């Protein structure tokens, strides 16, 4: 029931955060609002160029992640729940603990 | 002409020895002051009915009725609240936001008028007036483009606010609590809008009533000379509306055209005696 | 599944009344509240429901009548109004649906010329009974102008002229007896006479053509429109008999 | 709570409105001129190019930069602050105080 992401391409769920929280404390919004963070499930082999070799994915798994959402990231349902898969390319950054 | 009962009687005179009119013109002229208006309307009930509104009100409603405060009576009440006055008609809550923020953190409650208030923006305030984030309701501003931008200027300089021109180099992202018009309360019913005790200077007031009896003057009567005088009570005196009774439309043209007949004559005892 | 009531906004405000009938929840998409997102709870429930090519029907609430009754009740705050009727007929309608009920009486005729005016004496007649209903019955047979008249005999005005003016009025509360008995090919002065020589009630029977009491027989007119008639008929005619000049387009 | 951009992107807050009076010519103004310069927050590992493996990015932390806002810029809020993430290559050159 787990799906394995190939290449440069990682899977995540979004959290529903109810967007915005704008622009400080504390306000919701109706127009223009959508999660643009989540968690990454898993992680595809890498990056093939030139061959030089596959180079993994800069991007590790459960890591809390920050992206972009544009056409090339597509939602499919696994069981019970839906998710997102998109590519590292469209990753744009990373969360610390 | 002075006293009332000289008033009156004028009045009387004029209607056709109708003393009751012409007592309700003078108990009229008493009340909403010099410089008050007094218009006559047709009356529903077959009774002479007197309607008084004091101080600042003006004819628009609450936009949606989830705004409404303390209800019932489908009224919303915003004790000591800020005014925001806009030019423009609001779509975008973006632009709307930052000065919200402002006075979220400052405690009071918001009023807000403008050209009209579309979905977006709407749906936006309405869902932060119910979570309880903050007390907030708007108005449309009260004429068309020309009376409604001449009247925002008296409003604003009755509450001490400033109007938020994009004709001018304020747009509305940029806009500080100091733009912001206060009031010591509001009150927004389905059909009106009321401003009580306004905190704007009484030198502004006399100063743009003054500004507006040059306007008085002007060449175009009749409405001109009406609708102006309107505004000049709304800032300084009162309004009044008197209903004419009758049983049928034809008294009803027989009744009304001798009360406004009552009206011009005593306002002419007024100004030139008797 | 079925479209909602009436025209938009009327019917928008006709929603809530279904919602806390079924004890269900209107789904407000201009509130924080989205379509998407929606419990079994916010369901409204029903004993049954039935739809056809007309009309959609609940057999019952699940909602307790305490809330209800408080709807139907607060409803009456906007039962009174500047539009009359037109908001009254589905406003009440909208009244009876939740506590009451709603009638409709046809009207049977032969042909359509029978069935006109048939109709329309029916339709006077209910309006002649919430009339009624309303302020209530006096004495039929038009005998109510004149034992008022009777009692008016007494008052006087401020001039001579005046005091013609109220003879008049009270000379012209006969005509509407008058006039009935005339329709019968009878003398008017002579029943009009005495019914004036009787007391209370004591009116002509058009039909039957023979005197009695009218209440006892069943005579009534509704207070609401003799009174009515009769302040119209003076506010024109008052007006009308200080016509001095009159000015028109030539033939 | 640091977040750091992957690759080429780096993360920058957008610099203040309105006009100067550059000698005092220029005065507050209707057209308006949006954050055409920014302080630079964080900053990738370097660009990966067919097999010219990491190319730390030429412009250090605190720089003051200007730039060119196109659709690879994005925005995005964090700490509840309004900030623009964008690639090095979209931007420009870097000014010295
Ligand atoms: N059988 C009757 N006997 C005596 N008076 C009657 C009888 N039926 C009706 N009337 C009177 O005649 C009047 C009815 O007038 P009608 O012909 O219906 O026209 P309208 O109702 O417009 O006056 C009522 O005031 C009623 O009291």
């Amino acid at each position: 029931m787990n799906i394995r992401p190939l290449h440069d391409r990682v899977i995540v769920k979004r959290k529903e955060v109810e967007t915005k929280s704008a622009g400080g404390i504390v306000l919701t919004g109706s127009a223009a609002a959508k999660s643009t963070r989540g968690e990454v499930l898993a992680v595809g082999n890498g990056r093939i160029l030139e061959n030089g070799e596959v180079k993994p994915l800069d991007v590790k798994v459960g890591d809390i992640v920050i992206f972009n959402d544009g056409y090339g990231v597509k939602s499919e349902k696994i069981d019970n729940e839906e998710v997102l898969i998109m590519s590292e390319s469209d990753i744009l950054a990373i969360v610390e603990a | 002409c002075s006293d009332s009962k000289a008033i009156a009687q004028v009045g009387t005179i004029s209607a056709n020895s109708d003393e009751t009119v012409g007592k309700l013109i003078a108990e009229a002229m008493d009340k909403v002051g010099k410089e008050g208006v007094i218009t006559v309307e047709d009356g529903t009930g077959l009774q002479d009915e007197l309607d008084v509104v004091e101080g600042m009100q003006f004819d628009r409603g609450y936009l949606s009725p989830y705004f409404i405060n303390k209800p019932e009576t489908g009224a919303v009440e915003l004790e000591s609240p800020f005014i925001l006055l806009a030019d423009k008609k609001i779509s975008n809550i973006r632009e709307m936001l930052p000065v919200l923020e402002a006075v979220a953190k400052a405690g009071k409650p918001l009023l807000i008028i403008a050209e009209d208030v579309e979905g977006e923006a709407l749906a936006t305030l309405v869902v932060n007036t119910m979570r309880g984030i903050v007390k907030v309701a708007a108005v449309k501003a009260p004429g068309f483009g020309d009376r409604r931008k001449a009247m925002l200027q008296d409003i604003a300089t009755l509450t001490g606010g400033t109007v938020i021109s994009e004709e001018i180099g304020m747009e509305l992202e940029k806009a500080t609590l100091e733009d912001l018009g206060q009031a010591k309360r509001v009150v927004i019913n389905k059909d009106t809008t009321t401003i009580i005790d306004g905190v704007g200077e009484e030198a502004a007031i006399q100063g743009r009533v003054a500004q507006i009896r040059q306007q008085i003057e002007e060449a175009t009567s009749d409405y001109d000379r009406e609708k102006l005088q309107e505004r000049v009570a709304k800032l300084a005196g009162g309004v009044a509306v008197i209903k004419v009774g009758a049983a049928t439309e034809v008294e009803m043209k027989e009744k009304k055209a001798r009360v406004e007949d009552a009206l011009h004559a005593t306002r002419a005892a007024v100004e030139e005696g008797v | 599944a079925v479209k909602a009531p009436g025209f938009g906004d009327r019917r928008k405000a006709m929603l809530q009344d279904i919602a806390t009938l079924t004890g269900g929840t209107v789904i407000s998409e201009e509130i924080g509240m989205e379509l998407e997102k929606a419990t079994l709870e916010d369901l409204g429930q029903a004993k049954r429901v039935v739809i056809n090519k007309d009309t959609t029907t609940i057999i019952d609430g699940v909602g307790e009548e305490a809330a209800i009754q408080g709807r139907v009740a607060q409803i009456r705050q906007q039962i009174e109004e500047a539009t009359s009727d037109y908001d009254r007929e589905k406003l009440q309608e909208r009244v009876a649906k939740l506590a009451g009920g709603v009638a409709v009486i046809k009207v049977g005729a032969a042909t359509e010329v029978e069935m006109k005016e048939k109709k329309a004496r029916v339709e006077d007649a209910l309006h002649a009974t919430r009339a009624a209903v309303e302020e209530g019955v006096v004495a039929g047979g038009g005998v109510a102008l004149i034992r008022v008249a009777s009692k008016l005999a007494d008052l006087r005005g401020q001039n001579e002229d005046q005091n013609v003016g109220i003879k008049v009025a009270l000379r012209a509360m006969e005509a509407p007896l008058r006039q009935i008995v005339l329709n019968c090919g009878e003398e008017p002065s002579v029943v009009a006479n005495t019914v004036k020589g009787g007391d209370g009630n004591y009116g002509y029977n058009a039909a039957t053509e023979e005197y009695g009491n009218m209440i006892d027989m069943g005579i009534l007119d509704p207070t609401k429109v003799t009174r009515s008639a009769l302040q119209y008929a003076a506010s024109v005619a008052g007006l009308m008999i200080t016509t001095e000049c009159m000015v028109t387009d030539l033939p």
